[PDB]
């Protein structure tokens, strides 16, 4: 967590936690809690950030482009796939229709 | 008087060790 | 311009060297303490005639643990004998880490700088040393001021300098930004050397005593058998062993753990021994009657 007072509460590889000072570099705003951060070893202070959840999980999760599958290349269960589109796709493309009815858009399938 | 002073020096060294913090432990058993 | 500011070649007597070793070893794990008594003359000569270990303090190396009641008292007794020497620094052990001044200890060593202007802090690390030679170094305060004002070059004139690469990060930062390290020499008289050197006359009296003679046969016998078992692998090894490329041969005919070497070693041991055994046996016999 960040406490606005130029201090933070960090966990390292080693088991006890540390009431550390932020010392210069990254501003409190530019930090996000839950991020992986850079500590100087001799005195543990936040000397920056560059890591940003450097972890294989982050690798697997992120996918900025759209998937390899384009639509109804898949053959049959047409009706089925045109049910998943009513709930998901339709509110993101147009919430207008939902507003006009007076009902919350469906969320989730 | 002479004997009492010798107690006073021994007591001060005991005082240094007793000074906080100290490890807390538990005694599994006394063999004796 | 400025003073030489060449750290003392610290001539730590043999008596002081042995004496830090005793106090420091027994006193593990508790970090021990004491003062170094000596004399500072010239610009770079301190001889540490003797040292004495202050009573243990449970607080550890602290400003608390340095104490003038003990300081006064030991020195007053040495007045009576004429062996009195002024405080020229302090030693302590960090045995739980290598030789370098702590952040706490830099404050402490500064108090001693007021007392004596050529004060040393000598860290002796007793558990980690395996011989009482390695991981022992000497130090002397270099101000915070020096670091800012770029006065460190003045400080390393007329010296060769000693770097301890091992142990870094923090520790090393502190070390570089606090003290200056210089070589440590051991001085002894040759009357001392002769004492160190000495043994006894019962040393050689023992060397004329003879073992039971059956046991000696046992060893001669054993060696012969010993060498049979390794002579087969040696026999096997040299059957061909002509094949091109040395590196391959080392795996194939087992040139590692060399049987030729191992045979010559056993033969030679047993041999020097059996020349001493026949010699001693004859000498005693003719001498006595």
């Amino acid at each position: 967590e960040i406490i606005d007072d130029d201090h933070a509460i960090v966990t390292s590889p080693t088991m006890p936690d540390y009431y550390v000072s932020i010392l210069s570099f990254v501003d409190k705003e530019l930090l996000e809690p839950g991020c992986s951060v850079l500590l100087h070893h001799k005195t543990m202070s936040i000397v920056g950030v560059l890591q940003d959840d450097a972890d294989p999980m982050v690798s697997v999760m992120k996918m900025d482009k759209s998937p390899t599958e384009s639509y109804s290349d898949i053959g049959g269960l047409e009706s089925q796939i045109q049910e998943i589109k009513e709930s998901v796709e339709l509110p993101l493309t147009h919430p207008e229709l939902y507003e006009e009815m007076g009902i919350k858009p469906p969320k989730g399938v | 008087n002479v004997m009492l002073e010798k107690i006073k020096d021994n007591k001060e060294k005991i005082k240094n060790n007793r000074q906080l913090p100290y490890l807390v432990a538990n005694v599994v058993e006394v063999m004796d | 311009t400025g003073r030489d500011d060449t750290k003392e070649t610290v001539y730590i007597s043999s008596i002081a060297l042995l004496k830090m070793l005793k106090h420091g070893r027994a006193g593990v794990p508790m970090e021990v303490m004491g003062l170094m008594l000596g004399e500072f003359v010239d610009d770079y000569t301190v001889n540490v005639v003797d040292v004495f270990a202050m009573p243990q303090s449970g607080t550890g190396v602290s400003v608390e643990a340095v104490d003038d009641v003990f300081q006064a008292k030991m020195m007053d007794m040495l007045k009576q004998t004429g062996r009195d020497q002024m405080v020229v620094g302090w030693y302590h052990s960090h045995p739980g880490f290598g030789c370098w001044l702590s952040s706490v200890d830099v404050n402490t060593q500064k108090s001693f700088e007021q007392l004596n202007s050529r004060a040393v802090a000598v860290v002796v690390d007793p558990i980690q040393s395996v011989k009482g030679k390695v991981v022992i170094d000497a130090f002397r305060l270099i101000d915070t001021g020096a670091l800012i004002n770029n006065l460190e070059p003045r400080q390393t004139t007329s010296n060769t300098g000693l770097l301890n690469k091992a142990n870094i990060q923090a520790l090393i930062h502190g070390l570089n930004r606090h003290y200056y390290s210089l070589n440590i020499d051991y001085h002894k008289t040759a009357k001392e050397t002769k004492m160190l050197m000495n043994l006894h006359k019962e040393q050689w009296q023992s060397g004329l005593k003879m073992y039971d003679y059956e046991e000696k046969e046992e060893s001669n016998l054993a060696a012969t058998k010993s060498m049979v078992k390794i002579a087969e692998q040696y026999s096997k090894r040299i059957e061909e062993e002509k094949e091109l490329t040395e590196e391959e041969l080392k795996t194939r005919y087992v040139g590692r753990q060399d049987p030729k070497k191992h045979l010559s070693e056993t033969a030679d041991e047993t041999l020097e021994n059996n020349i001493v055994s026949v010699l001693t046996a004859g000498v005693n016999s003719v001498a006595i009657k």
